[PDB]
């Protein structure tokens, strides 16, 4: 639908329903710029059936740290509240399309 | 307090973090426990291993594993033991203090027999006084 963005519990309440991406970026990595278009071009093919969130890990890395992640990029793919998928590494658009589409 | 825990992290895990724990233990002893771990994390690089037998240290018993957020976060210091970025770039929650104390890595040394001793070297004295002088600050 678009990139939404997170924070602390905003997460949990983007998440609790649907098919959810949520993803984490932040200044420290180079892939923070590259999965950041790749989500804009995946939410402008098929985000007509799936959200997408991303939690800026300088700002707002309180709920990552909390689940535990630490790591550029890392995403989260969840469904109706809990976590299906996990990835700790960058992936081209066709790569993350099929990550989630597994799922949703 | 007996044992305040604290991190390496830094590229492979291979070599400097594997250095810089057998440094740590002849200065910080059983009031601390001392963690490394990386991207892809799991190895002993025996470079590291002839670093610290250049001191008297043993450390060829030594392991490693990824990143975990279990310990990590537990910890109160966080040494980035590189300056580089293919250790994932990772971005140390707020829970823990982060500071760089690497700034070159010996398992990138050019190669020669001659370049990997002094890369090794270099490296071996800049973290044993690295880790010497935060037994004595506490940092």
């Amino acid at each position: 639908m678009a990139i939404v963005k997170a924070t602390d519990q905003s997460f949990s309440a983007e998440t609790s329903e649907g098919v959810v991406l949520a993803d984490f970026w932040a200044p420290w990595c180079g892939p923070s710029k590259m999965i950041a278009p790749v989500l804009e071009e995946l939410d402008q093919e098929m985000g007509d059936k799936l959200k997408i969130v991303k939690i800026d890990v300088d700002e707002n890395q309180e709920t990552a740290g909390k689940y535990g992640v630490m790591s550029i990029p890392t995403l989260l793919v969840l469904k109706d509240g809990e976590v299906v998928e996990t990835s700790v590494g960058f992936k081209p658009k066709e790569a993350l399309q099929e990550l989630v589409n597994k799922h949703l | 307090m007996e044992n305040k825990i604290i991190y390496f992290l830094s590229t492979g895990n291979s070599a400097r973090s594997q250095m810089a724990e057998g440094w740590a233990k002849q200065y910080l002893g059983d009031e601390w426990k001392v963690y490394s771990a990386g991207i892809e994390a799991h190895g002993l690089n025996p470079n590291a291993v002839k670093a610290m037998k250049e001191v008297g240290i043993d450390i060829s018993n030594q392991t490693s594993d990824i990143i975990d957020s279990d310990i990590l976060n537990n910890a109160d210091l966080v040494v980035t033991l590189s300056g580089d970025a293919a250790d994932k770039c990772p971005m140390t929650p707020p829970h823990v203090k982060r500071e760089h104390w690497g700034f070159d890595d010996p398992a990138r040394a050019q190669g020669t027999e001659e370049e990997k001793w002094a890369f090794f070297q270099r490296v071996r004295d800049e973290i044993g006084n690295r880790l010497k002088e935060f037994a004595e600050t506490g940092k």
